[PDB]
């Protein structure tokens, strides 16, 4: 008759530290490099 | 639920401040390398009067002025084309 | 299992032993029973590591002899003097003779004790401890682990219980005992605060290892969970409670927070000063100025503030100066005090004095017990008669090792020793494998009915208001220095608060983590014990240990060297009276290894 | 939603139910098979790729350096750019 | 098995004991451990069986083979139950919705009280079938049932030993 | 007159959790957050539920999320301001009722590391305390003070995502405490068991555990040390060591254990 609740994602409210934002920028480093390569490839193909 | 000091909003601004500058430079370098090649292959050359230039071209290349459709592509761009091109 | 009593889902368990409490005393008893091969359960309101034992700071007393030469017999003499010749010398010998072994066992399970230069356990000076039966000097018997000796013990005893694989029923609030018609405990009846189900644990031998009832006063060092639930259960079973008038006020408690500053602070050089800047403690207890018995120090502090030599803008407290001591020693030996002061008082220990005031800390009273931790139901002919199936351990129990005043660093020792003894005593009674107990036919009926009556309570007064009223009366009518007139006034007031529990009302009617209901059930336990305390104190016309009557300022060994037994007439707190009987104190030691310490003056 | 209520769970290594753990092992094999196949792309580039300016290069070697031993006088400015 | 390789009894004993402890030591709860390792374990187990066939009655090799077979049986059986539990918990998580908001939420298991009665029965059946592998059964299936207990309030025998 | 929004959930109605706003006069309330919650319960809404025992920060029972960051209510200070003080349960935990989290998984994971001293030889009769130097005891300084508040646990983004596979900061620090205790003789066994991709290497060094620790401990530093020690000391035979210990626990009761 009783059920527990599941709290939402903590990302929306948990306080952010400078070490946590910078750790993400490190884990996203390779993701940006691929993105830039794709942009340059697209530009070399659809521009000038 | 939503907060400015949230891990999401502070990790999205940090990423933007950190990557957007790097990226703008990176893409710009590619754009610069593109211009270096383009300006060495077909540098834009400005002529005064299009009609006189077209005549000198037809004369220099031995092209019959009647078979060449000259069209104005833009306010600052004209373009001679073959009218009998398949 | 599955049954349905008065519409409630009742599960039935059938163990060989049940331990109510997962504090120091309860964790030790459980590990011991499991180690003896007996099927056992350990019920607790909180995760075992959150019990009040974790807040202990000083240490445990053992005649290890790591700092100086020592004898357990010397520790035993100190305890007798500290008890003001109200504690049983039989139980004191058993505890002191086992203190070395118990402490080493705790180290063997990984207790991170502080160490000496030779790799042995460091021992600190504490109040009321001497050498050579008082003819020597300060004794360094308190094996401490920095300012966190409780956290260490409780965590280590939990680890030991995990190693032995003890069945734990965590977040289960025990309601009553399943007593038999003959008069034998057959188990406990508890509720789960996480599921809302009632469980009827049926055991051959039950161990009540709850804590004290220190939250019955406005200002205490006790936890909010310290409501004395096992004493109420015993009182509602018709069994006696003992020495409830002897409530210990710790000399140093942060003002007004009510937090505790370890006695080790003074035991490492700390000095208490007044408005005149005097170490006044030399006038009272001159030989051991600040390291006197906790009852002497507290009375001295109260008289000083009363005389007008108090510190502060309101001249209401006393100052504890640890600033003169080395900063390294403060950081190494008193690591926890410093932070707590910085927060709850805003004091820098190394540069400023700490505001302190005597505060209720421990309760020497509890369930009457023998030296084997078997609860007693004394009769006029058999003062040592024991309840057939019940045992007690810890602050909840009163084996009278501590008598009228507890010596610092002896309670944590009583947790380990008597928890171990309780497990040994059950092993002899209950065999490792035994036919299951036969829970009586109407087991829990009354408890379920009362729980339902309280669950659906819609009266005018609120639990919080009633609790504040009780806390106020206890704080004002039973202070450090008690007078007979106030004790009488208060005794009338607590009786009114008893009949006012019939008007309490709760707003939450759920069963899953209904703190409102749980707190009202706790208030019943708090009221009955607080009532018995005031009644017993007013009845004692002497001044022994923590009980200091201004009307009668002298010990009466001739007519008051007795244990005071209180009884609740009826199971309902709003339908009962507090009757008082007495039982004699055991003065002869259990063996000849120790001698009888004759009653004498307690000057300190 | 709802979920089946009469599942015959695996009892031993020779009486096995098909579950998503076995499907994940097939995925491991199929992904690894792709890796073996995609290795043919980089290996084919290295084998078939030729870096030559014109068709002249081979004619020069056939008529001037057939044994790959003929020595050419070196004028540094030619390839030094200055 | 089709092979021309020949191995001594000492080599056969070594290979079988290596595989037995390798399987019994690997963490079964982590799914990627079993998914990645089982292909290598199955190739090795076929070779071990071929070379240990003469020594099935041997006093040293024989017991190793019997324990190895039992461990593999328990490994497959436990993995199956925890796989279903993982399915139930992932159905529950998807029901929460995107960001926990409930925005794009999947429909939520309706026979969850009954799906928890099925798993607990399976857990007890494993305990009886594999009495000498309780530590592994508790690592995988026992802990799995403890996670489910945090979502649905159900009763199983070892619930109290999992702090419920 | 500060405003305190508090998370509220009834386990029976099972209605969507909501934040209710209360107004409290800080003049008649204690400085700490826990005092405000007690005052609200005593005066306005007695239904409010929350865990609290020690009042001095030592029990580790009042762990909550205050204005975004985890902490113990008894040590947290009320910060008056126009902005309501938001109090919620511990992040990404199952809420049993109002602010009371469900930390059963945390308790089980701790039991898994077997936090009790292990020695190969049983204390010989006539033996005193096991020798440990002051320097050795100093190694266990910042690790033995953990009160199990579970803030560092419910602040790690890696425990949010994989709660049932990652041991979490608090358990991992406790494992290092027993791997660093000179008296323990099962150093290799403990390191071998903890050397798992999910158990240990899910820590990405976010450092939220160290930032929110109420006791001022550094779980992040301990996990880094434990990873370095394992990497240097790994041997091919570790897997067999884990298996042999698992055989030793064959007759243990039903609960989390080394396996
Ligand atoms: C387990 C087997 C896996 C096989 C998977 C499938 C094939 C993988 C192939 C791997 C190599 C690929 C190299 C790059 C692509 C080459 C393409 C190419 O140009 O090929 C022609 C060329 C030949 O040159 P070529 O000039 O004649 O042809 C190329 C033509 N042009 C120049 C126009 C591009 O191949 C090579 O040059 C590659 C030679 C590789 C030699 C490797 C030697 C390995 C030695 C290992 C010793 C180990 C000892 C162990 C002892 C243990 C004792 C206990
Ligand atoms: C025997 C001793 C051993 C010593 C070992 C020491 C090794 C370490 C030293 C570095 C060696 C590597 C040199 C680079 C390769 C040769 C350069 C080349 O081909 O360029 C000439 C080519 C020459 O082409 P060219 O057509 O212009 O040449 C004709 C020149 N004129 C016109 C004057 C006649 O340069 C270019 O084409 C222009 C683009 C060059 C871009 C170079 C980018 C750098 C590449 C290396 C990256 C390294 C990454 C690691 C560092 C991390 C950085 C964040
Ligand atoms: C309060 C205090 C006491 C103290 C101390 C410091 C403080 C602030 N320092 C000490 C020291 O340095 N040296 C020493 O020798 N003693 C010291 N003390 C004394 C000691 O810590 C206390 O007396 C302690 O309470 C004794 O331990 P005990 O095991 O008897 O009790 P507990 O730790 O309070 O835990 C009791 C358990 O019972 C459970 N419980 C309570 N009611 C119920 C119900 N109704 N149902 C089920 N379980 C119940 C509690 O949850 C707890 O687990
Ligand atoms: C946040 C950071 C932002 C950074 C932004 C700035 C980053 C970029 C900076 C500027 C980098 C500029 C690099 C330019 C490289 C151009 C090299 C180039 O032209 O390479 C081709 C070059 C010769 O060119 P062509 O004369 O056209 O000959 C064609 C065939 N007959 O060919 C080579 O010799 C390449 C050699 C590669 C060797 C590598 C190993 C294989
Ligand atoms: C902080 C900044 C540090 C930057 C340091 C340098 C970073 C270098 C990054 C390299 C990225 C990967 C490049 C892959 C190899 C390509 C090499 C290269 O120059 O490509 C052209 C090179 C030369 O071409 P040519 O045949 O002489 O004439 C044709 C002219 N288009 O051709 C190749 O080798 C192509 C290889 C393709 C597969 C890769
Ligand atoms: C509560 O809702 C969500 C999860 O469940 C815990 C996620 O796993 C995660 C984490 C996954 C990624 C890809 C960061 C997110 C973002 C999410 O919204
Ligand atoms: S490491 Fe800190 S936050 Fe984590 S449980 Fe221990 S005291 Fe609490
Ligand atoms: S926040 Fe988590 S990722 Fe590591 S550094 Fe702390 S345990
Ligand atoms: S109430 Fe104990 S940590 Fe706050
Ligand atoms: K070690």
């Amino acid at each position: 008759s009783y059920k527990s609740a599941h709290q939402e994602t903590p990302l929306t409210y948990y306080r952010a530290t400078q070490h946590a934002t910078s750790s993400i920028n490190h884990r996203l480093a390779y993701i940006n490099a691929v993105f830039v390569i794709w942009v340059c490839d697209s530009l070399n193909d659809v521009d000038q | 639920m939503l907060r400015y000091d949230s891990l999401l909003w502070q990790c999205t601004l940090a990423a933007g401040i950190w990557f957007i500058p790097q990226d703008v430079a990176a893409i710009s370098a590619f754009l610069l390398y593109g211009r270096s090649k383009s300006r060495t292959i077909n540098q834009p050359v400005y002529v005064d009067n299009i009609d006189t230039a077209a005549n000198e071209y037809f004369k220099r290349k031995g092209l019959d002025p009647t078979k060449m459709i000259m069209m104005r592509k833009s306010s600052k761009i004209t373009e001679i084309r073959y009218g009998e091109m398949y | 299992a599955a049954a349905a009593a008065a519409g409630y889902a009742v599960h039935d368990h059938f163990y060989d032993a049940v331990v109510v409490g997962a504090g120091g005393a309860g964790l030790r008893a459980a590990s011991g029973l499991v180690a003896h091969g007996l099927k056992t359960a350990c019920i607790s309101k909180v995760f075992p590591t959150r019990s009040h034992t974790v807040a202990a700071q000083g240490g445990i007393n053992a005649a290890l002899g790591n700092m100086t030469e020592d004898d357990w017999r010397w520790h035993a003499y100190d305890t007798v003097k500290g008890s003001d010749w109200l504690g049983d010398q039989d139980a004191i010998e058993h505890m002191c003779r086992l203190a070395p072994q118990v402490v080493l066992e705790l180290e063997s399970y990984g207790l991170p004790f502080s160490r000496t230069k030779e790799g042995k356990i460091y021992q600190r000076a504490f109040g009321g401890q001497s050498l050579k039966f008082g003819k020597g000097g300060q004794a360094y018997r308190c094996a401490a682990a920095a300012d966190r000796t409780g956290h260490a013990i409780l965590h280590t005893l939990y680890g030991m219980s995990l190693k032995y694989d003890c069945l734990f029923f965590i977040e289960y609030f025990a309601l009553d005992l399943i007593m038999d018609q003959d008069g034998s405990c057959k188990g406990v009846i508890a509720m789960s605060m996480e599921d809302g189900s009632i469980h009827r644990f049926g055991a051959h031998q039950t161990v009540i290892a709850t804590g004290g009832y220190g939250r019955a006063y406005q200002s205490c060092t006790s936890a909010h969970t310290c409501t004395g639930d096992g004493g109420g259960m015993v009182s509602r079973a018709g069994l006696p409670l003992q020495d409830l008038e002897f409530v210990q006020f710790h000399p140093t408690g942060i003002f007004p927070a009510g937090c505790l500053m370890t006695e080790g602070c003074r035991g490492e050089g700390g000095i208490l000063r007044n408005s005149e800047g005097e170490p006044f403690m030399a006038r009272y207890a001159p030989t051991a100025k600040d390291l006197a018995s906790r009852d002497v120090v507290s009375r001295a502090m109260t008289l000083e503030i009363r005389e007008g030599r108090g510190v502060g803008p309101n001249k209401d407290h006393i100052y504890l100066h640890l600033d003169h001591l080395p900063a390294e020693t403060l950081r190494e030996r008193l690591p926890g005090i410093s932070e707590t002061a910085k927060i709850f008082a805003g004091v820098d220990v190394t540069k400023e004095p700490i505001p302190v005031l005597p505060t209720v800390h421990y309760n020497m009273g509890g369930i009457p017990t023998n030296w084997k931790a078997q609860c007693l139901n004394p009769t006029s002919s058999d003062p040592n008669k024991i309840v057939p199936g019940l045992l007690a351990a810890g602050e909840a129990g009163s084996a009278s090792v501590h008598g009228a005043n507890r010596l610092g660093a002896n309670s944590l020792l009583d947790l380990v020793v008597f928890g171990r003894t309780a497990a040994d005593t059950v092993a002899e009674i209950v065999k490792p494998n035994s036919p299951p107990v036969t829970l009586p036919k109407d087991a829990g009926g009354g408890t379920i009915d009362r729980f339902d009556k309280i669950r659906h309570a819609k009266g005018p007064v609120s639990t919080a208001d009633l609790r504040s009223k009780l806390q106020r009366t206890m704080q004002t009518r039973a202070p450090v220095y008690r007078n007979g007139d106030d004790l009488k006034k208060g005794c009338e007031e607590v009786r009114e608060i008893m009949k006012e529990y019939k008007d309490v009302g709760i707003k939450d009617r759920t069963l899953v983590w209904n703190t409102d209901l749980i707190e009202t059930l706790e208030l019943e336990n708090l009221i009955t014990q607080a009532a018995q305390t005031i009644v017993s104190g007013e009845a004692r016309k002497e001044s022994r240990g923590a009980h200091a009557r201004e009307d009668f300022t002298e010990r009466d060994d001739k007519k008051w060297m007795k244990h005071s037994l209180s009884y609740q007439t009826k199971p309902h707190v709003e339908e009962s009276d507090i009757v008082l009987k007495y039982r004699p104190v055991v003065d002869q030691p259990l063996d000849s290894e120790m001698h009888h310490v004759p009653p004498a003056k307690r000057v300190y | 939603a709802r979920v089946p209520e009469d599942i015959e769970f695996t009892k031993n290594r020779y009486t096995r139910r098909y579950n998503l753990a076995t499907e994940d092992r097939v995925k491991l094999l199929n992904w690894n098979a792709f890796c073996i196949a995609v290795t043919a792309l980089p290996i084919a580039y290295v084998y078939y790729s030729w870096y030559e300016s014109s068709e002249d290069t081979d004619m020069i070697y056939r008529t001037m350096d057939p044994m790959r031993e003929a020595k050419a006088d070196y004028y540094l400015p030619l390839l030094r750019g200055h | 098995m089709l092979t021309v390789d020949k191995f001594t009894r000492a080599e056969a004993l070594q290979r079988a004991s290596n595989l037995y402890y390798q399987v019994l030591g690997t963490n079964w709860e982590d799914g990627l451990n079993l998914v990645l390792d089982v292909p290598f374990w199955e190739s090795e187990l076929e070779k071990v069986d071929h070379m240990c066939e003469p020594y099935l009655c041997d006093d040293e090799i024989g017991p190793i083979i019997r324990n190895l077979h039992e461990t593999v049986n328990c490994m497959y059986a436990c993995e199956d139950v925890r796989d279903h539990i993982n399915e139930l918990l992932e159905l529950s998580s998807r029901a929460e919705g995107v960001m926990g908001s409930g925005a794009a939420a999947s429909e939520e298991v309706e026979n969850m009280p009954e799906q928890c009665g099925m798993v607990t029965k399976a857990y007890e059946d494993l305990l009886a079938r594999y009495p000498e592998h309780h530590p592994k059964i508790e690592q995988t299936v026992g802990h799995g049932l403890a996670v489910l207990r945090q979502l649905e309030k159900f009763n199983f025998k070892s619930s109290h030993r999992y702090f419920f | 007159m500060q405003t305190f929004r508090v998370y509220r959930y009834d386990p029976l109605l099972q209605d969507k959790p909501h934040m209710q706003e209360f107004n409290i006069d800080l003049a008649q309330c204690g400085p700490m957050i826990l005092d405000a919650l007690i005052k609200i319960k005593a005066t306005q809404d007695s239904t409010l539920a929350f865990r609290r025992s020690c009042r001095e920060g030592i029990c580790g029972s009042c762990a909550m999320n205050i204005n975004g960051k985890n902490g113990l209510a008894c040590l947290q200070y009320i910060e008056p301001g126009a902005a309501p003080i938001d109090i919620q349960p511990l992040p990404h935990t199952y809420v049993l009722k109002d602010l009371v989290p469900d930390l059963s998984n945390f308790y089980n994971q701790y039991k898994s590391i077997e936090p009790f001293l292990k020695r190969r030889r049983a204390k010989q009769p006539g033996e005193k305390e096991y020798y440990q130097s002051i320097e050795d005891r100093e190694k266990l300084d910042g690790m033995y003070e953990c009160n199990l508040c579970a803030c560092c646990m419910t602040s790690c983004p890696s425990y949010w995502w994989n709660p049932e596979y990652y041991l979490g900061p608090a358990v991992l620090l406790q494992a290092y405490r027993w791997i660093a205790d000179s008296r323990d003789e099962f150093t290799t066994e403990r390191m071998a068991w903890i050397n798992d991709s999910m158990r240990l290497y899910r820590c990405h060094g976010i450092m939220n555990c160290t930032s929110c620790c109420p006791k001022g401990l550094d779980p992040a530093k301990a996990i880094a040390k434990m990873k370095a020690a394992i990497a240097a000391a790994y041997e091919p035979g570790w897997t067999k060591i884990v298996a042999q210990e698992s055989i030793a626990n064959k007759k243990r009761e039903s609960g989390m254990m080394y396996a």
